[PDB]
């Protein structure tokens, strides 16, 4: 189950002048402790900590790209690893990158596109863990115009493959578009709107006041319409910060209901 | 110690316990913390360069509550949890049934936090400047006053405990 | 920059209050009135320069810098001094297992500590600082820039 997962997304805002303290400041503290994210979606990436390890690894199998490395958040004499998986989007700056950390390496990787369109929009990049496939997005800064056709693609993509018919997956990123807006804009696609719920917090996820920072989510368990019996909550996962939280976004946890 | 024994590798000791505590630090830097050990005393809040006797009763781990949203506060010392209590805090026994130890976080913007009681629907206030070596803390209205004799935000801090360094 | 996502815009350095954890008090520059509170604030800039790498030790290379000015926070005059001066200005920070930080100075390698009110040096902590144990005297925290702030409203 999707919910047997602590899920994460924090958007990193990461630049040329700002990017590997960020990570070493609040991506290392939303993985530690017991309450840490067994998986993490970070968008505006940038670079990866410098001390980032490629493997060894080809999951390269199209136009887009997507790496595998580990990164010790331990020491070398106790080490404490996870997996990045890294789409470097951004050939022009290197700051608009997505990535996605993960305790357990991943069964295979999903690029999956909107619809076309003359405007620059970003794939969904996503890993598979066994039956449950995780997403990192980062729609259209313009209302995350992009974003149904996203998760429609999505959708068709596992749910439309006889092995794709049981997955449980996961998209977890900033949409740029509150979740009402989202969820009306969703009802146009029947089929999807109804084999799907939006998990988000009723709080800012931006400094701007604005909740852009949620997830979307099908659980195979569950029969079209009953999504809603999800025990999975949204919250700034505020239970893991011993620091400044370095970007305007508020990191956000997806965890099983107490 | 060695790294490599005889027949294999041999672990070092390096806690991961300590990254489930940290401390809520005021504007001033005081802590808020037990002071009377016995359950259902009032919390206040000590920085630490003034309570370095009191040891571990001044970090918590924070976690979610029962309701989505809310986290709770558990003492990394005593076990007991913090409790919306009259106008202040207190400490008590822990239980996920009981709402006046749930709390809402509520971000300002520059990334500091103001904490609600979500039985009350009051914040964590305390007066920065003291004559004392605490601050004083009680719940009132929510409106993110941030003055010399009462302010509502606090930061989410490291514990105070003795750090191992992860480079 | 030339971004190949140009809907994102460029965001700033973070702002930050440095605070001993020990002492609580944060770190301040002299740009502004000590009553001021910019005075207690410091936007936090990732150093990219590769004359400081032997003494790394795997942290973060960083300045500490004035909001509004060219001054960067060192041990010389009254607390900053030009941020191009790197010797004297670039830090390197030390993650933990609890959160809070080490500070090093990127030339010498010597860890930054407050031991007692308005106290600030730098000095010799041996080698390599990995996996070794640490009072508050050494520890750092990097937290929100003390002041007025805005409950966020959605
Ligand atoms: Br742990
Ligand atoms: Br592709
Ligand atoms: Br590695
Ligand atoms: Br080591
Ligand atoms: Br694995
Ligand atoms: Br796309
Ligand atoms: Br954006
Ligand atoms: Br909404
Ligand atoms: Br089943
Ligand atoms: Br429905
Ligand atoms: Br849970
Ligand atoms: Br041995
Ligand atoms: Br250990
Ligand atoms: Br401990
Ligand atoms: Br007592
Ligand atoms: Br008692
Ligand atoms: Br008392
Ligand atoms: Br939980
Ligand atoms: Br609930
Ligand atoms: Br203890
Ligand atoms: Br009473
Ligand atoms: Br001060
Ligand atoms: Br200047
Ligand atoms: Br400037
Ligand atoms: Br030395
Ligand atoms: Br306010």
């Amino acid at each position: 189950n999707l919910s047997d997962f602590k899920v994460a997304t924090w958007n990193l805002q990461g630049s040329s002048a700002v990017n590997e303290s960020k990570w070493n400041i609040n991506v290392r503290q939303l993985l530690s402790g017991e309450q840490g994210a067994d998986i993490l979606m970070v968008q505006e990436a940038g670079s990866l900590p410098s001390s980032a390890v490629r493997t060894s690894r080809v999951i390269q199998h199209g136009g887009t790209p997507i790496e595998e490395y580990t990164w010790n958040l331990g020491t070398r004499s106790r080490p404490n690893m996870v997996y990045i998986y890294y789409s470097r989007l951004d050939v022009g700056a290197n700051r608009v990158n997505l990535a996605i950390v993960s305790r357990r390496q991943a069964d295979e990787a999903f690029i999956v596109h909107s619809d076309s369109s003359v405007l620059q929009s970003r794939p969904a990049v996503g890993i598979r863990i066994g039956t449950d496939v995780f997403f990192t997005v980062h729609a259209l800064a313009t209302g995350g115009s992009d974003a149904v056709s996203l998760i429609r693609n999505i959708f068709t993509t596992f749910n439309s493959p006889p092995e794709r018919r049981v997955y449980s997956w996961m998209v977890v990123g900033d949409f740029n578009r509150a979740p009402a807006n989202l969820e009306v804009a969703l009802r146009q696609e029947p089929a999807v709107s109804e084999n799907t719920i939006i998990i988000a917090p009723t709080e800012p996820t931006h400094r701007s006041g604005n909740i852009l920072d949620y997830a979307i989510l099908h659980d195979a368990h569950l029969p079209r319409r009953e999504q809603a019996r999800e025990r999975i909550g949204a919250s700034l996962m505020l239970n893991q910060l011993r620091s400044q939280i370095t970007s305007d976004h508020f990191p956000v946890s997806f965890v099983r209901d107490r | 110690l060695n790294l490599l024994s005889s027949s294999g590798p041999n672990r070092q000791v390096l806690p991961s316990e300590p990254s489930n505590f940290m401390t809520l630090m005021g504007q001033n830097g005081a802590l808020l913390t037990v002071w009377a050990l016995a359950k259902r005393n009032w919390l206040w809040a000590y920085p630490n360069i003034y309570s370095q006797d009191f040891g571990n009763i001044r970090n918590w781990k924070m976690e979610p509550g029962k309701h989505r949203e809310y986290f709770r506060f558990v003492n990394q010392s005593l076990g007991t949890c913090v409790e919306a209590y009259g106008n202040g805090l207190i400490h008590d026994i822990c239980s996920l049934d009981k709402l006046a130890q749930e709390f809402e976080l509520l971000p300002t913007d520059s990334g500091a936090v103001v904490i609600k009681s979500v039985s009350q629907g009051r914040c964590v206030t305390y007066n920065p400047v003291s004559t004392t070596f605490y601050s004083t803390v009680t719940l009132s209205v929510c409106d993110g006053a941030t003055e010399p004799s009462r302010d509502q935000t606090w930061y989410l801090a490291p514990p105070v405990l003795e750090a191992t360094a992860v480079n | 920059d030339p971004t190949t996502y140009p809907d994102v815009e460029l965001s700033p350095p973070p702002r930050i209050s440095l605070r001993s954890l020990l002492t609580a008090q944060p770190v301040k520059n002299d740009h502004y009135d000590s009553h001021n509170y910019l005075s207690t604030h410091w936007e936090l800039i990732d150093y990219k320069g590769k004359e400081y790498e032997k003494l790394r030790d795997g942290g973060t290379l960083v300045q500490f810098k004035v909001v509004g000015a060219a001054k960067c926070f060192a041990f010389l005059g009254k607390g900053t001094t030009d941020c191009k001066d790197t010797d004297h200005t670039v830090f390197n920070l030390i993650p933990t297992n609890t959160g809070a930080f080490l500070i090093k100075d990127a030339l010498l390698g010597f860890c930054i500590t407050s031991h007692d009110f308005d106290d600030l040096k730098l000095e010799p902590c041996g080698g390599s600082v990995s996996g070794r144990t640490f009072s508050l005297a050494y520890q750092w925290g990097i937290l929100p820039p003390f002041g007025p702030s805005k409950i966020l409203i959605p």
